[PDB]
C-alpha cells in the first residue's frame, strides 16, 4: 500500500504561475493520503471534503482520518473522486515562505567516511523530524481550520504572528470486504461481521480469528461524542481482563485509528511473526446501552 | 524434514503387551537462520514436552540433567514460536538457529509417551530431539547495541556508550558495517527499544531517509525480524547488482538513536 502526500508548504506550489494550484493523486484502498494546508478553507479535510460538501465516511466508508491523514478504507465499492480547497491568502504565503527557508532541511559518491556520515545523519533528522509532525497532528482536534505546527521546531514567534490550491484525489475499487465487525445498523455490509446480518455477533461480543500479516478491526456505532476502552484502543488493549500495551503481546504492529473519539473505524494489522496466541479485546462504550459491544480477537500464532 | 514429529512421524504409540520403554532419537544438523520445530501431543494424543518452555529452556545433555536457559546457553536465538492444540498444554514450538563461533554443541528436548502398567510400573516412549548449533569462523557483520564484547556481531556498544549520560541525547550512534554477496548481517538492540521499520530487512530507510525502499535494489534472504528479541539477522544475495546504502533504527523516548546502517559492495 502506497502513501500520498500533497504539501502545500512547498515553494513549488507557492510561488506558481496560474491561480488554481492542483496537485492530483490517484490511490488505492489501504493506502494512505497526507494534506497540509496553511488555511483551509469551505471544507475540512480529511473530515469534511468538496464534492466539486460530505462527510468522509459517507462517501468511502471504512476510512480512518487521523491528524491530516486519511487511511482509505480497505473495500471500496466504486472508483470515487474527492476535492478539498487551500486559500494561500498572499501573507499566508509570505508567512509560511518566511517558516520554509527558516527550516531549510542522487549520485553521490561519499568516498570519506566523514561526508557519508553528514548524509546519513542528514538522512536521520527528516527521519526523525517527520516523525515529531505526525505526533503533534494527531494531538490536534478534529475540527482544526488553521494548521499550526509543533514548537521545538524552534520556529521564531515573529513569524507565527496570491493563489487558490485544489487538491484532487481519485481512489480505485476493490472486492475484499473487511475482516471485521460493524456494530452499526446499516445494510452496506462492509464488514466480514455486521449485526444487521444474524448470527455474526452474539451476547453483545464479536468473535474473530486474526493470523499474523492480517489487517482486522471493527466499527462502532455512529455518535459525535462516543468512546473506546481502552482509551488508546489498539494501543492499549484488554488482556486477561487488565489494560495491557500491545506492544508487550505482538511487537511490530500497526494501527489506524482516531485517538479523540469512536466516529471512525478501528484497525490492527498483525505483525508478521506472533509468537504466542493472545486473546484481546475492546469496548464500544457510549450512553446508549444499546451501542455497547465487545471487540474480541483471537491471535493465532505463526509466521509471514 | 527440519522437524522432529512425534504425531504422525517418529510415532511415540505403544505397542500392544509393552513392557519396556524404547527411545526414539531425531537428530537435526541444521544452518544458521534456519527453523527447527518440534511437534508433540495433539488432542487425540497425550504427549509431554519436557522442559514445557522448550525451545526458551533446554538441555545441555540427553540425560535431562544441567536444564538451562536459551538466552544465555545459545546466544542470539530468536523467533520462538508456541502452538497449542489441546487445552493447558502446547504441541508445537520452533525457533531459529543463531550465528555461532564457538565449536559446534548440541542442545537438548524431550518428549514422553507415559502411561502405567499392572507389582506396578510405568513404561516411556521417550524422543530425543538432538539439534546442533553449527560453527561459523567468522562473526556475523553486523552491531550489537547491548554489549561491546559481543559474541555474535563484529561492532558492539557498552551501555556507557548508548546511555545519555555522558554525551547528549541529541547525538545518536552510527553503526556502519560494509558487507557483499553471501554475507551474515544483522543487529540486536536492548529490550525496551523498538525498531523501524518494522521489517527492516524487508524495508529499509533510503538516504534520502524517512524512505521504505521496500529492497526491490537488494533482495535478501533467511531475513529474520525478532521484535521480542529486538534480533534482526539476514543474508545478502548471491549478486550484488550496484552498491547501495540502508539503514535501520532502534529508539527509545528520551534516549539516543541507536542506527545501523549497511553499505552492500556489488559481489559475485
Ligand atoms: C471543535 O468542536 C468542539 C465541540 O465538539 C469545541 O468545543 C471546540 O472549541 C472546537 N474547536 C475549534 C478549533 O473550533
Ligand atoms: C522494560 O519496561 C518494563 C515496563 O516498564 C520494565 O518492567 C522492565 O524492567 C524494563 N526493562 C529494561 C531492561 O529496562
Amino acid at each position: 500500500s502506497k502513501s500520498h502526500k500533497c504539501d502545500f508548504t512547498k515553494e513549488k506550489y507557492l510561488l506558481s504561475g496560474e491561480k488554481e494550484v492542483s496537485c492530483e493523486i490517484d490511490a488505492n484502498p489501504s493506502d494512505d493520503i497526507t494534506f497540509i494546508c496553511p488555511n483551509k478553507i469551505d471544507s475540512l479535510c480529511f473530515h469534511t471534503v468538496n464534492i466539486s460538501t460530505m462527510s468522509i465516511q459517507d462517501l468511502l466508508y471504512g476510512s480512518v482520518v487521523y491528524g491530516n491523514t486519511l487511511f482509505i478504507s480497505p473495500y471500496v465499492r466504486t472508483n470515487t473522486p474527492f476535492y478539498c480547497f487551500c486559500n494561500l491568502d498572499t501573507v499566508t504565503i509570505q508567512k509560511f515562505l518566511k517558516i520554509n527557508r527558516f527550516l531549510k532541511d542522487l549520485k553521490g559518491g561519499n568516498v570519506s567516511e566523514a561526508q557519508a556520515d553528514e548524509y546519513l545523519n542528514k538522512a536521520l533528522n527528516r527521519f526523525k523530524k517527520m516523525k515529531d509532525l505526525s505526533k503533534f497532528f494527531n494531538d490536534q482536534a478534529d475540527n482544526t481550520t488553521k494548521l499550526n505546527l509543533p514548537k521545538s521546531l524552534n520556529i521564531p514567534n515573529d513569524i507565527l504572528n496570491s493563489k487558490r490550491g485544489i487538491m484532487s484525489v481519485f481512489v480505485r475499487s476493490n472486492n475484499n470486504v473487511i475482516k471485521g465487525c460493524d456494530f452499526g445498523n446499516n445494510n452496506k455490509n462492509y464488514f466480514s461481521h455486521p449485526i444487521s446480518v444474524a448470527g455474526k455477533v452474539n451476547n453483545k461480543v464479536c468473535k474473530i480469528q486474526g493470523k499474523p500479516g492480517e489487517l482486522v478491526g471493527f466499527k462502532c456505532a455512529f455518535e459525535e461524542n462516543g468512546k473506546v476502552e481502552p482509551p488508546n484502543c489498539f494501543d492499549q488493549v484488554l488482556h486477561k481482563n487488565k489494560v495491557t500495551d500491545l506492544k508487550t503481546l505482538i511487537p511490530g504492529y500497526a494501527s489506524y485509528t482516531n485517538k479523540h473519539s469512536s466516529k471512525y473505524p478501528y484497525y490492527l494489522k498483525i505483525p508478521h511473526f506472533v509468537n504466542e496466541q493472545y486473546t484481546i479485546q475492546c469496548k464500544c462504550k457510549s450512553n446508549n446501552s444499546q451501542n455497547e459491544y465487545t471487540f474480541e480477537l483471537d491471535i493465532q500464532p505463526g509466521e509471514s | 524434514n527440519l522437524t522432529c514429529d512425534f504425531n504422525d512421524v517418529y510415532k511415540l504409540e505403544f505397542h500392544p503387551n509393552q513392557q519396556t520403554s524404547v527411545t526414539k532419537l531425531c537428530n537435526l544438523t541444521p544452518n544458521v537462520l534456519e527453523k527447527v520445530t518440534i511437534k508433540c501431543g495433539s488432542d487425540k494424543l497425550n504427549y509431554n514436552l519436557y522442559p514445557p518452555t522448550c525451545f526458551e529452556e533446554v538441555y545441555a545433555s540427553r540425560n535431562m540433567m544441567h536444564l538451562k536457559k536459551i538466552k544465555e546457553f545459545v546466544i542470539g536465538s530468536s523467533m520462538f514460536m508456541r502452538r497449542s492444540l489441546t487445552p493447558n498444554k502446547i504441541n508445537e514450538v520452533s525457533f531459529r538457529i543463531p550465528p555461532n563461533m564457538m565449536p559446534e554443541k548440541p542442545i537438548y528436548c524431550f518428549c514422553e509417551n507415559k502411561k502405567t502398567i499392572t507389582s506396578k510400573k510405568d513404561i516411556i516412549n521417550r524422543g530425543i530431539v538432538e539439534i546442533i548449533i553449527p560453527s561459523l569462523n567468522e562473526k556475523v557483520k553486523g552491531c550489537d547495541f547491548t554489549t561491546s564484547e559481543s559474541t555474535i556481531f563484529s561492532k558492539g556498544y557498552s551501555i556507557n556508550e548508548i546511555s545519555n549520560k555522558s554525551s547528549n541525547n541529541q547525538q545518536d550512534i552510527v553503526c556502519t558495517v560494509k558487507a557483499h554477496a553471501n554475507d551474515l548481517i544483522g543487529f540486536k538492540c536492548p529490550s525496551n527499544y523498538s525498531v523501524e521499520p518494522h521489517d527492516c530487512f524487508v524495508s529499509a530507510f533510503n538516504l534520502s531517509g524517512k524512505n521504505e525502499n521496500l529492497e526491490n535494489k537488494l533482495k535478501l534472504t533467511n531475513i529474520i525480524m525478532d521484535h521480542y528479541n529486538n534480533t534482526f539477522y539476514s543474508r545478502l544475495p548471491s549478486l550484488i547488482s550496484d552498491n547501495w546504502k540502508f539503514f535501520c533504527v532502534c529508539s527509545k523516548d528520551n534516549e539516543k538513536k541507536l542506527v545501523f546502517t549497511v553499505e552492500a559492495s556489488i559481489s559475485s
